[PDB]
DNA sequence: CGCGCCCAGCTTCCAGCTAATAAACTAAAAAC
DNA sequence: GTTTTTAGTTTATTGGGCGCG
């Protein structure tokens, strides 16, 4: 129930040598980041932080140039701590002080302590390394390499290679080729030259897709393909706390028991009934007629039609959007039929309108399953996955209606000012450009407390407007445009 | 967007008053039982049947309702007299068979069961007389915005013409509006009939104007309005701000709620199945250790912690409350502006839609938005901004997009995510695949389908395009469903509960059109993509 | 708007 | 400046009235 | 069995005068 991540960094000569940070601190403020987002979002997930190259070994079978810095357990605060200890020029100089580097190594020996971690669900190991063929010179270790990459990959052991520039380019055909594990249909990420790359792309491979549920999509009550639905976003929320005893600081299980007052026994839901007053009367209904009343259809998805994109508004938004892939376990030939629908939905730009039951006994609700087109950046990450986007479609109880206003209308000058401003404070959005300031807060809280520094970590709030940037690069747009309409007394 | 009629005081929080305020109103349906009212043609049911429909729909929608609205019931033409405006020789054959109270299942039974066709006939401008005097002298005790008078009959009878000053009087002097309920439409009858129209008609017009006539209605349309229950409808707080651009440029602005996913505040509360009370049942939430022997512990040993991985953090509410995150308080602050395209729809985030106008009455604040709109608009662009309800709030960073329609002009704000809620799970490619990729046949297939299952029809002259099938007009089944079963184990609690109604299913399907046309390309589908269960 | 029975 | 503490409008004296809103919460469904 | 997630609730607060520390 487990999954096993261990961080693999090479120690070589040119994994400290760069403005642009050094592949190695690129590596380790990457691992630590992982280490961090797995806190932040719960995750029960193992991580394991091994070094290779380094002068000093720490492995339980004493393989020369080989370090196991952090074990497979739980991420926690030390854990976190000691990582930034190698962060920066600073930690460059620790680490190498601590471990020594550019030591000379057999990548064999390298991935024998890996798997040994895992024997100590899935299990993966994540190298970080700007050396394309390290055992060029010497034939008797690049092919026991090989071999011991191809025992892993048999054993079901995932290798994968977060391959870091190098002068002249990472050639993966050289050396690494025979090495990571290909789940099949290029299909592989470009060289990591920024941070920013290095970690989506660690955080894309890390992660595996989660179901929300497996639906039938029903074309009609015969022709029936498999689904799954996923979230693609999902609302990032403090931990709720949790319950502890004061002398120990264990955690408490809680039992939540229903007992009639006069009695004072246990009532089993055989014992209640459920009631609402209407007019006045009290109205009785069984437990079961409750979730009766409110059964229509079956789950799935129950295909309308098609509607053209162009009549579905934009500002009809209700609630986050799901995800829809075909799911080729359950029904054989589903992803055929999916994918000629999204082929011809997209070409004709329109929607397949269905009736949504995500579980059994819920009322319908009408969703938009919007095509959507497959994407990939410069880095070959993929941005967009190719789907549908199930867009969720109001009832007419969810929509509100507006006060009154009279239409005022501003003038071609006015709007000019305007257009001026607003050219003024353009800029890139990225979907990624935003953290959370209560979250952020919470959990360098938390760091404070667990490592008793007794000194919160104050973050900075990415969401305030840069004010006096944007005053200096408006200038006197603001004074010109406030002249223009708002009246000298006000 | 509400009628100019429709004052902003709905939409305000105040003490007791604009949103809280209570828009109680005051009903009495007055109906004619008379002996003609039973007489009918042999394709069409009775007046007294159709009117009887009539007001047990409007009874049912009400009983529903969140409103306190009051509602009493006069009835005319029946056998014997009960008024409180009875004399020897006046007011004859009415009857006040309700009196001014909140509406009951015992009213809906009465009006099922008790009512039944009078042997007589009365003046129906005497049973208005009747009717006003109950509002007149029960409306004094309490708080009413809305006095209301609806009238069914079938004009069949004679009346006296005497009394219309003082009946239009009273109605203008109290604010009592009118509405008439007929066999027929406006827009066959016996001459007594057309004379019975023509008084209508004057009534109307002397107390409404021109849009009187817009007040008399068939039983026939009343019943196929008031079929469904009440939609829900809510009125949203007005949000009060300043859209900040940078330190120096404000815009005060209103905002509201313009999309929700709306739900009924009365849930069902669990009773003994014994007592049917809700005080016998009490539930206790205890607590013991995760070591063995379930080891039970006092409230007063408990205290709060979190998680951090594998560390336990003790960190009280007191402590929690000081080191906690603090927002400056009630913002909408721009961030800066780009390219719509770079906002996806599939980003979209939060459970509301807000609608955002300059503040109430200021033309200046009017002027400036109207600026951005338009300025945003003429430049596909949009406003990403720091958005926060109020001081206790969490601060979002959202989208604000133009949205420009005739009679009004605003920004549309939805949430955009943070980093950390942003999963993009990498899924496989079905272009490149070569296993999964269709063939020519079954793309025309699929072609075809898409074709013949259109919800959409085009050259309407205006080059615009026509929805068939439009959601966002439906109500919610739930809530339609709820009630029909509320009420069925209201009137009828040995029976068990209906099957749903078809006109739901109905109004949840496509039309039977869109149904026809896809048979054919649906079979061809079948026979072209192979489908069988793992 | 709607008014009276409707409303 | 920033906390807390009252009063706040409506009914021919005053005591109970009202309802959207966001965060916190439980309980259960489905994936695993 | 377990966690993850959401559907479905309950519950406190709501505004703007005024005074003090």
């Amino acid at each position: 129930g487990r999954d096993s991540l261990i961080f693999l960094v090479d120690a070589s000569k040119a994994m400290f040598e760069s403005d642009e940070l050094t592949p190695f601190d690129m590596s380790i403020q990457c691992i630590q980041s992982v280490y961090i987002s797995k806190i932040i979002s719960s995750d029960r997930d193992l991580l394991a932080v091994v070094f290779y190259g380094t002068e000093k070994d720490k492995n339980s079978v004493n393989f020369k140039n080989i370090y196991v810095l952090q074990e497979l357990d739980n991420p926690g605060a030390k854990r976190i701590l000691e990582l930034d200890q190698f962060k920066g020029q600073q930690g460059q100089k620790r680490f190498q002080d601590m471990m020594g580097h550019g030591s000379d190594y057999s990548l064999s020996e390298v991935l024998w302590v890996c798997a040994n971690l895992f024997s100590d669900s899935h299990k993966r190991i994540m190298l970080f390394t700007n050396e394309d063929n390290p055992h060029g010179n010497d034939s008797a270790k690049a092919s026991r390499a090989r071999t011991k990459a191809g025992d892993l990959r048999d054993t079901g052991i995932f290798l994968d290679l977060m391959h870091l520039k190098k002068p002249g380019g990472f050639d993966i055909s050289l050396f690494y080729r025979d090495i990571i594990s290909i789940a099949e249909d290029r299909v592989h990420f470009e060289e990591s030259s920024k941070l920013e790359d290095l970690l989506r792309k660690v955080r894309a491979k890390e992660t595996r897709k989660r179901a929300l549920s497996r639906l039938k999509l029903k074309l009609n009550k015969d022709i029936v393909i498999s689904v799954g639905i996923y979230n693609l976003v999902q609302k990032a929320l403090k931990p709720p706390p949790i319950k502890l005893y004061r002398e120990t600081n264990e955690p408490v299980k809680t039992k939540t028991r229903t007992f009639n007052t006069s009695t004072g026994g246990l009532l089993l839901p055989s014992d209640t009934k459920r009631s609402q007053i209407y007019g006045s009367r009290q109205i009785i209904l069984e437990k079961e007629e409750t979730e009766e009343l409110k059964r229509f259809d079956d789950p799935g998805l129950m295909l309308m039609g098609f509607k053209p994109l162009v009549l579905l508004k934009k500002h009809h938004y209700l609630r986050p959007s799901l995800f829809v892939y075909p799911e080729e376990s359950l029904v054989i030939g589903s992803s055929t039929l999916f994918s000629a629908l999204l082929i011809k939905c997209l070409e004709k730009e329109v929607a397949a309108l269905c009736r949504y039951t995500p579980r059994r006994n819920i009322p319908p609700y009408f969703v938009a399953l919007v095509p959507q087109e497959e994407e990939l950046d410069d880095q070959k990450i993929q941005v967009t996955p190719p789907g549908f986007q199930l867009v969720f479609l109001p009832f007419a109880d969810d929509k509100r209606k507006m006060p009154f206003t009279e239409k005022i209308m501003a003038t071609p000058e006015q709007v000019g000012k305007m257009k001026a401003i607003v050219e003024k404070l353009r800029f890139t959005y990225r979907s990624d450009s935003f953290e959370n300031p209560v979250l952020q807060q919470h959990f360098r809280n938390l760091e404070a407390l667990a490592l008793d520094l007794m000194e919160p970590e104050q973050a900075v709030d990415l969401t305030l407007p840069k004010v006096e940037a944007m005053n200096k690069r408006l200038g006197s747009l603001v004074d010109e445009f406030k002249e223009l309409v708002y009246p000298p007394d006000y | 967007m509400h009628h100019h009629h429709h004052h902003h005081h709905h939409h305000e929080n105040l003490y007791f008053q604009g949103v809280r305020s209570g828009n109680k109103a005051a009903v009495v349906l007055c109906m004619d039982v008379g002996f003609t009212m039973s007489n009918s043609i042999p394709g069409i049911e009775s007046p007294f049947e159709q009117a009887k429909k009539v007001i047990t729909m409007f009874v049912q929608r009400q009983v529903f309702a969140e409103n306190k609205d009051e509602i009493a019931l006069v009835l005319f033409g029946t056998d014997g007299t009960d008024n409180p405006l009875s004399g020897g020789d006046q007011y004859q054959n009415i009857t006040v068979h309700r009196h001014l109270m909140l509406p009951d299942f015992d009213l809906l039974e009465d009006i099922e069961s008790k009512i039944q066709p009078g042997s007589q006939q009365a003046d129906f401008l005497d049973a208005l007389i009747v009717s006003m005097d109950v509002i007149q002298h029960e409306t004094i005790g309490k708080k009413f915005e809305k006095r209301h008078i609806e009238i069914f009959t079938d004009l069949s009878s004679r009346f006296s013409k005497s009394q219309l000053d003082i009946i239009i009087h009273s109605l203008k002097k109290c604010d009592i509006s009118l509405q008439f309920f007929l066999p027929f439409s406006l827009g066959g009858i016996t001459e007594q009939q057309k004379e019975g129209l023509e008084i209508v008609k004057m009534v109307m017009i002397s107390l409404e104007g021109e849009d009187g006539l817009d007040e008399i209605y068939s039983f026939s349309e009343s019943l196929r309005k008031l079929c469904v229950f009440k939609k829900i409808e809510r009125h949203s707080i007005h949000w009060p701000c300043r859209l900040t651009i940078g330190s120096n440029l404000s815009i005060r602005i209103a905002a509201y709620k313009s999309i929700l996913q709306e739900r009924v505040k009365k849930t069902w509360t669990v009773v003994d199945a014994k007592t049917l009370k809700k005080e016998d049942i009490q539930k206790e939430t205890v607590y013991c250790l995760n070591d063995d022997d379930e080891t039970e512990v006092l409230k007063e040993d408990i205290i709060q912690g979190f998680r951090y991985g594998s560390d336990i953090v003790p960190f009280s509410k007191v402590d929690e409350e000081q080191m906690k995150y603090k927002s400056e308080g009630k913002c909408f602050s721009v961030l800066g502006f780009c390219k719509s395209s770079q906002v996806q729809r599939r980003f979209f985030m939060g459970n509301q839609v807000l609608k955002v106008f300059a503040a109430r009455d200021d033309e200046a604040a009017a002027v400036a938005l109207s600026s951005l709109i338009h300025a945003l608009d003429d430049l596909d662009m949009v406003a990403i901004v720091r958005y926060a309800y109020d001081k206790r709030a969490n601060p979002q960073v959202g989208v604000a997009f133009p949205h420009i329609k005739h009679n009004y002009e605003c920004l549309v704000y939805v949430q955009l995510p943070f980093m950390e809620d942003l999963r993009q799970y990498m899924f496989s490619s079905l272009k490149n695949s070569k296993k999964y990729a269709p063939t020519e046949a079954q793309l025309n297939a699929v072609d075809a389908l898409i074709d013949s299952m259109s919800l959409a029809k085009k050259d309407e002259k205006t080059d615009t395009l026509e929805d068939l099938f439009p959601t966002t007009k439906i109500p919610n089944p739930r809530f339609q469903r709820l009630f029909q079963c509320l009420l069925h184990r209201a009137l009828h609690p040995r029976e068990p509960l209906p099957p749903i109604q078809q006109h739901i299913w109905n109004m949840l399907n496509p039309p039977a059109e869109v149904t026809t046309k896809s048979q054919i390309p649906l079979s061809k589908i079948k026979t072209l993509f192979p489908l069988i269960e793992a | 708007k709607p008014r009276g029975l409707f409303s």
